[PDB]
């Protein structure tokens, strides 16, 4: 053909300029997929996954990038993907038996999962140092401490219509199966967030009215009639949620140790959760 | 709840309310006088 | 029955937060911030405080002339009606120059208005850009933000500026109005025949499609793994909680491979910005180097053939 | 029947009911305003 | 192979059916029953379209499965004469949702919510009504769209023109805003999320403090950790249902040009100003 | 968590506003029945 | 009905009444200047 | 037949039954308007 | 009426006022100049 | 009437007006530019 | 060769045997179905 | 006049009144050369 | 008047003057290239 | 404010106004070759 754009009697200029965007295009996938490759590589090839038996590492294709350096608002230059997680992982021996001993075969536990951080209950290794603001605040604390805030956004819908702007202080705790595990005593925000983050209860209903436990706030279904029903877990299973350290605190650790044991009720709270419809 | 607001000053607010209510609607009628004198909205069999 | 992460039922006030100080030569903020209920379910419930410096000041005026200036003549052509105005509303538009004028100053009716709204909108957004590019600098972040409206400017300069300015006419741009514009996207793929067959259109579609479907890939993700603290992103990014692990996880079991917390934002971020930038370029291609797309994708055999089901016409005037 | 108050809560009851019958209130003005028979400001013949 | 910290989420649980007969995984993917069945769809759809392709051209762009004609009703067709589109389309849509319910399976097991899913069937929605429910209403098979890269492209130029200026229409414009909007938040969010992790060199990691310090900064609102992703999820979601409603309302419940459609505000007694 | 004094007080708010209410539409569609009937018989209106 | 204040908050009962007075009497201005015989401005004859 | 409420909650069930009998009503009033038999504003002849 | 403020914040009545009118003088200006006989820069035969 | 600065910053205050003036006399402006009788610079006849 | 089952468990291949005969059974007869020759249920001529 | 800059920031005037005579000084030669008794380049007869 | 530069950072207000100026500049270029009289690279005549 | 002393904002002041006053000057010439170019004032008649 002829015109402007012409290049040749076949090649035009939009043709090579689309072209040239693939070549960009593969070279931003590409650069894509190592950015995706900084967390959990390389791969852990099992030794009964290989036919040499003998355990290995891929590297995938892309190959994962050079290790990546943040450095945080208190001074310490971490690298990504951090040593210390590497290390637990492949170290923690798991108390989960293979169902079957070839590649992809699922773990089924050997004790209990739900403590033993299997599955949907599982943890990842955090860091142990209570999380700040960038001023130097209690990050997540409870509203004991961090007594700026108050319940509720709005004082005249909280006061008028506190259905839809509600304060769980003193709400009863059911678990998954109806019983009752305990009250509400205290809210945990976060001050960064701005959010309520965990629902500090007692034992009041199934163990020591004395003791403290927390419950995420996305496990919790704060009702209409002053009940707050945890699908998660049983009421009877509230008295093995991890305690905090510290009253008055919670680690990054912390929160993944309390958040992965009620998600690991989803599967193990009940008999049957395993199990298919059908 | 309540509104916060004493049992006598609740009856004081209807008082000029129901006043003012009524001194609001008491214009607009005048006013619909006024307008129906200029040109009435009710239209007869026929049409206007 | 599982709580489903859509709206935030408890919520927590505490005092206004002004902001992470800025440098000792930014202007103050504004001292107006209220608390919304109703913005408080979907997420923070702060309303305001605004920065406003140089740059966020001149593209408020720039931009406030360029709305007088459209609204005025929207309104002065329905004879300055305010209900044949709202009658009107998605009609009416501030005309682009006539094609007789090429590239020349037209008189203010006669595309001149437009030419100056054009010009002020232009400055405006541009303004905007430094703005947002300053904001992230005065506290210490990345320019991301400001780059990637950067890629959203030269669509809306390629669409409006360099492509009307590489066909030699203001006439080729994009009158200021609801449906008018509409008018001119359809009349824009009528006269350079069917943009669909624009291979840059084409990819242009792709990340936008991909984009929405990012989004509510990780939009969805974020809240299924909430009760993980997913949405808290950075703690994630810099101290890989479990969350993290069984966001990568879900997709990896998927579709074989996933993303880093860290990388779903820069998978998002280019299929944002490739969008509006593909759209830039195909929008320069057609007119300048190709005619009619659907003869260019012939060319390339890229037009699907139809077997016969009607009598083709013939045209007379051949 | 006081005791339908009991049931719902009469405060958003009757904010909920003006604004439900302002709405089809203006609906059925409106409704009559497009028919030819009923529209007093048009006057046309009945 | 798996990443170092997959091991000890790869557990027993969380299928709907097949138990612990699929429950397992190959490579990276977990199959499951429904991936086994999403194999066997895909794998099926995929091969009739070649096999379609091979019957008129191999070239990638041309290749074209079409539906049958409008005179076939709702009746199954002769495989060359759209019923080979018929098979694929059932073939698509059972690999469509149990790819959905497999990823239930997948979010039990790794004890998330169902949000995936549920915003997948959304999208599957959307291809529902492009190829059953408004060729349902219409009344034949015939008005879905062809299986090809640029004769579904012909479809969607063509059956906007049906209604003559496709951009009036009420609910495009609805999802069109609602498209543009959810790309300009993921700017935005992917944008914002880079910019603290990646702040400029030597400074350190930013905190949920600048995120919306930034946007207050910048337009005077931020919605927030938890909000971008509902809003994300809400833009992106609002558009492929709307979509649907565009796609849904043109024909079976709107035969004349779109911007005729608009001809009720026109005439709004408030402001007709004759 | 209404009591049976607070379930009364309100129905007697409700009872007198329904009342009116009624009364005065019940009016409005006398005059506007006066004016132009809406049911048309089998001729039309 | 003075009881009627002590449930609904005064200020949120007359900014509704005003929001809806401003809006019925803008509307109801607007229609009239639509129609060509109660148009006042627009001058038309009977 | 009173057990029927130790089941379900009155106030979701008088809310569920007036939005049905909203929308129900309105549906059926609005497929009125549309014939030519039952259109009672629109002044049909048989 | 002094006692409307003990009701209504005054410093935000005040301003919406302000901005309130803005709104509806300029409306009301541009309704005349869109009518024929009291657009006063057009100078139509009354 | 002095008592109206204790009210409100009057920085606040010349800023609105200032901000209000600027536009108000460019829709003037651009008003009388849009009637033949009073642009300027379009040097119309009478 | 017995020994393959020392490499890949029973279960699984035989998962992805069925499930490709699944598939190869069906494309055959439908291509089959496609042909004019071969459509047994059509019935055409040779 | 100086107590002006005891209540407006002197700093953020200078600022703003440059920015904003930017904005008007741009816009009224931009005008200007839409006309056509006033674009000194078009050099179009006075 | 050398006051202005303890008001104000010199970096910035050097950026903001050279960035007045590269658009001003761009600006008159563009705007001279497209008359005919001082589009220059045209070469048209007087 | 800034930090600058009363001395180095005056050190910055005279290079400023030095700048300043060699960038309009450039200008100038620049602006009076132009104008032996080609005027850009019309007459009554145009050009
Ligand atoms: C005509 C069409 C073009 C018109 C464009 C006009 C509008 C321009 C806007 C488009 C760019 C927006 C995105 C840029 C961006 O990422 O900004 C972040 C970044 C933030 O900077 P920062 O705050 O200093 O970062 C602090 C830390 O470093 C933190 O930084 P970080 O670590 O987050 O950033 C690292 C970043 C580095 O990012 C960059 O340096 C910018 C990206 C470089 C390429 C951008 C070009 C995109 C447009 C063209 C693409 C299509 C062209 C195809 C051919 C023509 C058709 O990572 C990348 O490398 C991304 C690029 C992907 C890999 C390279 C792929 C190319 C291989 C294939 C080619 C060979 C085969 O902004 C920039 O670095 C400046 C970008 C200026 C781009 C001008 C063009
Ligand atoms: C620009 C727009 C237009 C273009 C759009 C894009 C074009 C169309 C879409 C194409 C994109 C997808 C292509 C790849 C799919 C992903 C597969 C994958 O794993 O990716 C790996 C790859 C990275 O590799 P890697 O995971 O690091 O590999 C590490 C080792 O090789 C890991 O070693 P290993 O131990 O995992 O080795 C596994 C090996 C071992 O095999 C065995 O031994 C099996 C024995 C069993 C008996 O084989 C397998 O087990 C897996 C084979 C497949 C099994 C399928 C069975 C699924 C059952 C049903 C589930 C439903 C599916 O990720 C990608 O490159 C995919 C993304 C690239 C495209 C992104 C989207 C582009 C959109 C542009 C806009
Ligand atoms: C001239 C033609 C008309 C027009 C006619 C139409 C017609 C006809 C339609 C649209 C539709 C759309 N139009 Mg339109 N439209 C026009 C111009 C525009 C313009 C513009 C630039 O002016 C824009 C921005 C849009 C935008 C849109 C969107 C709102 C919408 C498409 C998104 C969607 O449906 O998602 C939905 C996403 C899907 C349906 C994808 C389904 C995903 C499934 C579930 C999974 C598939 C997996 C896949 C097979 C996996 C591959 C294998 C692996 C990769 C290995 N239109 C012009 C004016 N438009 C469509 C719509 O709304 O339908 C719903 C539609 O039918
Ligand atoms: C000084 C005192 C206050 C006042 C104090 C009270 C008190 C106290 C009460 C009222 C109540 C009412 N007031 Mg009042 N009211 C005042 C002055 C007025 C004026 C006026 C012009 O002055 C009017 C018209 C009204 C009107 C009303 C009615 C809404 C209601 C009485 C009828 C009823 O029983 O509703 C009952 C009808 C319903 C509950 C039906 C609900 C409406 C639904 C939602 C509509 C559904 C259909 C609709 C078409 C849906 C639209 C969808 C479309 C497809 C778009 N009030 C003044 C301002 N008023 C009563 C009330 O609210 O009852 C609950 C009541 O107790
Ligand atoms: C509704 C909001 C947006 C959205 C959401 C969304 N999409 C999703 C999800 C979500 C939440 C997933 O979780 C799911 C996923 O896991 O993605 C990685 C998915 C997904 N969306 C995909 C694609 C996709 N989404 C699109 C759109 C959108 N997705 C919306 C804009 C489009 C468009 C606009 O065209 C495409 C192409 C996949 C990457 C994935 C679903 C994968 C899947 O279903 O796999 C099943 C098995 C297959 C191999 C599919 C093919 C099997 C068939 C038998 C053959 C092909 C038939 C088809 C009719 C051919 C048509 C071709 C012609 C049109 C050219
Ligand atoms: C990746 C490409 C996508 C994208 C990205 C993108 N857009 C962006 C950004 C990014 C990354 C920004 O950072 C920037 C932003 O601010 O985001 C919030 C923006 C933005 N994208 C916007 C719009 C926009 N983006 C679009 C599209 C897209 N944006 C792409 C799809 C579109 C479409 C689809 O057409 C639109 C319309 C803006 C909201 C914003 C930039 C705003 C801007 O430049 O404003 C300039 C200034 C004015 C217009 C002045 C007038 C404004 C007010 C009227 C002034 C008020 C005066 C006074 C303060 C008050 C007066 C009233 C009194 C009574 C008080
Ligand atoms: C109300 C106050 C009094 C009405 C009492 C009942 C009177 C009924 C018979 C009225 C006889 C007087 C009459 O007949 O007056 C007629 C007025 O409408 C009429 O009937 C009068 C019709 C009145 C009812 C119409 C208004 C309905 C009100 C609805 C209320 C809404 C809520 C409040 C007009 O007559 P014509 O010569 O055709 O006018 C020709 C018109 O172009 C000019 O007017
Ligand atoms: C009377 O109204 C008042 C005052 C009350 C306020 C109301 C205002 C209202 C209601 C305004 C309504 C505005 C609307 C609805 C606007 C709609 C706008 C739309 C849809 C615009 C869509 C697209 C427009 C585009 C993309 C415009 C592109 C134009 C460009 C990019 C122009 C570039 C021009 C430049 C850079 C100018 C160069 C000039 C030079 C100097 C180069 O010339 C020599
Ligand atoms: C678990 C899922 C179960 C499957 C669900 C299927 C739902 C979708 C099908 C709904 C019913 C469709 O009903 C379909 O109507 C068409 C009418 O055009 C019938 O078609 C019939 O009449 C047409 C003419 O009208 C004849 O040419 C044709 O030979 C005859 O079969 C189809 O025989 C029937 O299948
Ligand atoms: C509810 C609407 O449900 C839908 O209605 C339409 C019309 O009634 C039916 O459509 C049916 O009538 C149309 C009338 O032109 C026929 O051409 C079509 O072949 C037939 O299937 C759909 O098959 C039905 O699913
Ligand atoms: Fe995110
Ligand atoms: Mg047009």
């Amino acid at each position: 053909m002829e015109g402007t754009g012409a290049l040749t009697d076949y090649m035009n200029v939009a043709q090579m300029t689309l072209y040239a965007f693939w070549l960009f295009l593969a070279g931003l996938i590409v650069y894509l997929r190592m950015e995706d490759k900084r967390e959990g590589y390389p791969l852990q090839a099992e030794a009964n996954e290989n036919c040499n038996r003998t355990p290995e590492k891929k590297l995938g294709f892309p190959a994962p990038p050079s290790p990546k350096v943040f450095k945080l608002a208190d001074g310490r230059s971490i690298q990504v993907p951090r040593a210390e997680k590497t290390d637990y992982e492949l170290n923690t021996q798991l108390r989960a038996e293979p169902t079957a001993p070839w590649d992809g075969a699922p773990l089924e536990p050997t004790g209990n999962p739900m403590v033993d951080g299997l599955g949907p209950a599982a943890w990842a290794k955090r860091e142990d140092e209570p999380e700040v603001t960038h001023g130097g605040k209690q990050k997540i604390c409870p509203l004991r401490v961090a007594t700026e805030f108050e319940v509720g956004m709005s004082r005249d819908v909280a006061r008028f219509w506190p259905e839809i702007d509600p304060d769980p202080r003193g709400y009863q705790v059911l678990g998954c199966d109806g019983k009752v595990a305990g009250k509400i005593v205290d809210i945990w925000v976060d001050r960064g967030e701005l959010r309520p983050m965990y629902l500090e209860m007692d034992l009041s209903g199934v163990g020591s009215s004395g003791d403290r436990v927390l419950l995420p706030i996305n496990f919790a279904r704060v009702g209409y009639d002053s009940k707050v029903r945890v699908n998660a877990i049983t009421g009877q299973q509230f008295t093995d949620v991890p305690r905090l350290r510290e009253a008055d605190r919670i680690s990054p650790q912390e929160e993944d140790f309390i958040t992965g044991y009620f998600g690991g009720g989803v599967l193990y709270a009940v008999p049957g959760r395993t199990e298919p419809f059908l | 709840s309540l509104t916060g607001l004493s049992d006598e000053e609740a009856k004081e607010f209807h008082s000029i309310f129901m006043q003012s209510f009524l001194i609001f609607t008491a214009v607009a009628v005048v006013a619909h006088f006024l307008a129906w004198a200029w040109r009435p909205w009710i239209p007869g069999a026929e049409g206007y | 029955a599982e709580y489903q992460n859509i709206f935030t039922r408890v919520q927590v006030r505490g005092p206004t937060d002004p902001g992470v100080e800025l440098p000792a030569a930014d202007w103050p903020r504004t001292k107006g911030a209220t608390h919304s209920w109703l913005l408080g379910k979907i997420g923070d419930a702060q309303v305001g405080p605004i920065y406003l410096g140089t740059t966020g000041v001149m593209s408020i005026l720039f931009g406030i002339v360029s709305i007088v200036i459209i609204g005025m003549n929207m309104l002065a052509s329905v004879d300055w009606s305010p209900l044949e105005f709202i009658r009107q509303f998605f009609w009416v538009a501030l005309e682009p120059p006539p094609p007789e004028y090429g590239l020349s100053l037209p008189p203010l009716n006669d595309g001149g208005w437009w030419l100056i709204a054009g010009f002020t909108l232009t400055l405006s957004v541009l303004l905007w850009f430094a703005r947002t590019y300053n904001r992230a600098r005065a506290l210490g972040l990345g320019t991301h933000v400001a780059w990637a409206f950067a890629a959203a400017i030269f669509l809306f300069l390629a669409i409006g500026f360099i492509w009307p300015v590489l066909m030699g006419s203001w006439a080729k741009s994009v009158p200021f109005g609801i449906f008018p514009h509409l008018d001119w996207t359809t009349a824009f793929s009528l006269r350079y025949g069917n943009l669909y067959y624009n291979p840059f259109h084409m990819l242009s579609i792709v990340f936008l499609f991909g984009s929405a479907l990012l989004f509510a890939m990780h939009g969805a993700t974020i809240l299924a793994a909430g009760r993980y603290n997913a949405e808290r992103e950075i703690e994630q990014i810099t101290d890989r909680g479990t969350a993290a692990e069984r966001s990568a996880l879900f997709w990896r079991w998927t579709m074989g491979f996933n993303a880093t917390m860290e990388s779903i934002h820069r998978w998002g971020y280019w299929f944002a910005i490739l969008c509006v930038i593909t759209g830039g370029i195909g929008i320069l291609l057609t007119g300048t180097v190709v005619e009619n797309w659907y003869l260019w994708g012939v060319h390339h055999g890229i037009a699907p053939e139809y077997p016969e089901f009607f009598t083709p016409a013939v045209d007379p005037a051949a | 029947m006081w005791r339908m108050w009991k049931i719902l809560d009469y405060r958003r009851t009757v904010v909920l009911a003006h604004v439900g019958m302002a709405v089809l209130a203006l609906l059925i003005h409106f409704i009559l305003l497009s028919t030819e028979n009923f529209n007093w400001l048009q006057g046309n013949p009945y | 192979a798996m990443l170092d910290f997959e091991k000890k989420y790869r557990v027993r649980g969380g299928t709907l059916l097949g138990g612990d007969l699929f429950d397992f995984w190959i490579g990276p993917f977990y199959v499951g029953i429904f991936g086994v069945l999403t194999a066997i769809f895909a794998v099926l759809g995929t091969v009739l379209i070649i096999y379609g392709a091979s019957q008129d051209t191999f070239n990638l762009w041309q290749i074209s499965i079409a539906p049958p004609d409008l005179s076939y009703g709702l009746a199954l067709a002769p495989m060359m004469e759209g019923g080979l589109w018929q098979i694929i389309t059932v073939c698509a849509l059972g690999a469509f949702i149990t790819w959905a319910l497999r990823q239930a399976e997948i979010s039990k097991k790794l004890g998330m919510g169902y949000h995936v899913p549920v915003a997948f069937a959304v999208a599957i929605l959307a291809y529902a009504t492009l190829v059953v429910f408004r060729p349902l209403l219409m009344g034949a098979w015939g008005h879905g769209f062809p299986y090809g890269i640029l004769s579904h492209l012909d479809w969607v130029s063509n059956v906007g023109y049906q209604y003559l200026h496709f951009h009036y229409n009420p609910a495009h414009m609805l999802a069109v805003t609602f498209f543009f909007t959810t790309t300009l938040a993921l700017a935005l969010h992917g944008g914002l999320i880079l910019s603290v992790t990646n702040p400029k060199k030597g400074e350190p990691v930013k905190t949920a403090e600048h995120e919306n310090t930034f946007f207050r900064d910048v337009i005077g609102y931020s919605i927030g950790s938890l909000g971008i992703h509902r809003l994300g999820l809400f833009l992106a979601l609002n558009a492929g249902f709307w979509s649907a409603v565009c796609i849904i309302i043109s024909g079976p419940f709107w035969t004349r040009g779109w911007p005729e459609w608009w001809n009720w505000w026109l005439n709004v007694p408030i402001w007709s100003w004759g | 968590n209404v009591s049976d004094e607070e379930a009364k007080e309100f129905h007697a708010m409700f009872s007198q506003a329904f009342t009116v209410y009624i009364g005065v539409a019940v009016v409005a569609h006398i005059l506007a029945w006066a004016w132009r009937p809406w049911i048309p018989g089998d001729e039309g209106f | 009905m003075w009881r009627l204040w002590k449930l609904y908050d005064p200020r949120r009962v007359l900014i509704g009444i005003f929001s809806w007075l401003a809006v019925l009497a803008l509307v109801i201005h607007f229609i009239l200047l639509s129609t060509d015989r109660f148009n006042w401005v627009g001058g038309a004859a009977v």
